[PDB]
């Protein structure tokens, strides 16, 4: 409904599924009066590195 | 270095054309749409002489 | 090929389903002028439709 | 064109568009039902009316 | 109260689709298939969108 190519019928005759491509988002914790900082990737395992 | 194209007689245009009602009194100026042909196109041979 | 008709009895060529290469075609052309509306000029080049 | 010959109702389809004439069949697709598919253009010079 | 959240989302996640004004909803394709100066002058519209 949105506009947006879900998916395709190949060449070959196998059709196939696109969505995106999705890439992490990513926040940042930090503390003041002590300058420390580190990152949090969310809803995603540690797979990316 | 390309003279197997032709070349017609002479560049001609149409300046005037109007429709005309049956009571011969009243002119309606045309109007050619957006990739469509006038009906002056209809009346007016190949060549403007 | 053929004779160029007058601009009131223009010539239209379409094309679908098949390939176009203006680096064969514009080649051979003496390009007076050349205007891109709402497109540019290289975008018939490369770009598919 | 070459079709198959039955006893199902179809449908045919004529409309018109700057490309050309377009001509629409309902038995190149849905030959078991009833919609209403692409399958002929017509290279017209001017719209029909 | 919960379709009052998923609407509140796909207000995010609808209005990219929309041009606002522009020729096309991918920025990408705006800075491939146009010339810079035109395509900068979109570009703020629909940023401004
Ligand atoms: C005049 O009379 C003739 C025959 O008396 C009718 O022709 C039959 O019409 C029916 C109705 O469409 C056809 O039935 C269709 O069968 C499809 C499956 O058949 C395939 O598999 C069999 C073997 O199992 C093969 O023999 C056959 O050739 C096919 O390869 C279904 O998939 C169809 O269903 C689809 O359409 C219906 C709506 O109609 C949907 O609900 C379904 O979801 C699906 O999309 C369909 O049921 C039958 O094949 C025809 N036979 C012949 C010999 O032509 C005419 O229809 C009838 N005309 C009128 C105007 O009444
Ligand atoms: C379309 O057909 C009509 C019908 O013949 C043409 O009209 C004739 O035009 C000539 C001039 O070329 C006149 O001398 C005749 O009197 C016209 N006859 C009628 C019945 O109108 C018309 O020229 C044709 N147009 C094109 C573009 O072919
Ligand atoms: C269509 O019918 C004509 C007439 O018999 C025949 O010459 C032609 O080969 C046919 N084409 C196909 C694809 O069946």
């Amino acid at each position: 409904a949105y506009q947006n190519l879900v998916g395709y019928y190949s060449d070959d005759g196998n059709y196939y599924c696109l969505r995106a491509c999705v890439s992490v988002p990513v926040s940042v914790i930090y503390d003041k009066e002590t300058k420390t900082h580190a990152t949090l990737f969310g809803s995603v395992a540690c797979e990316h590195i | 270095n390309l003279t197997t194209i032709t070349k017609p007689l002479k560049y001609s245009y149409i300046n005037k054309c109007s429709r005309l009602l049956s009571d011969d009194r009243t002119e309606v100026p045309q109007l050619v749409n957006a990739n469509q042909y006038s009906p002056c196109v209809s009346i007016v041979p190949s060549t403007v002489w | 090929s053929g004779t160029p008709p007058q601009v009131y009895n223009f010539k239209r060529l379409v094309f679908t389903n098949c390939n176009y290469n203006l680096t064969k075609l514009l080649s051979l052309f003496s390009v007076n002028d050349f205007t891109c509306s709402q497109i540019s000029p290289a975008a018939i080049a490369s770009n598919c439709y | 064109y070459n079709i198959t010959e039955d006893e199902i109702l179809e449908w045919f389809g004529i409309t018109q568009t700057a490309q050309g004439v377009h001509l629409f069949s309902s038995r190149y697709v849905d030959l078991y039902g009833g919609n209403m598919f692409q399958f002929a253009t017509l290279p017209v010079y001017d719209t029909i009316k | 109260a919960v379709n009052n959240n998923a609407q509140a989302l796909s207000k995010l996640a609808s209005e990219l689709s929309n041009t606002f004004g522009a020729i096309s909803a991918s920025i990408g394709d705006i800075i491939q298939r146009l010339d810079p100066p035109e395509q900068d002058a979109q570009i703020d519209r629909l940023i401004n969108g």
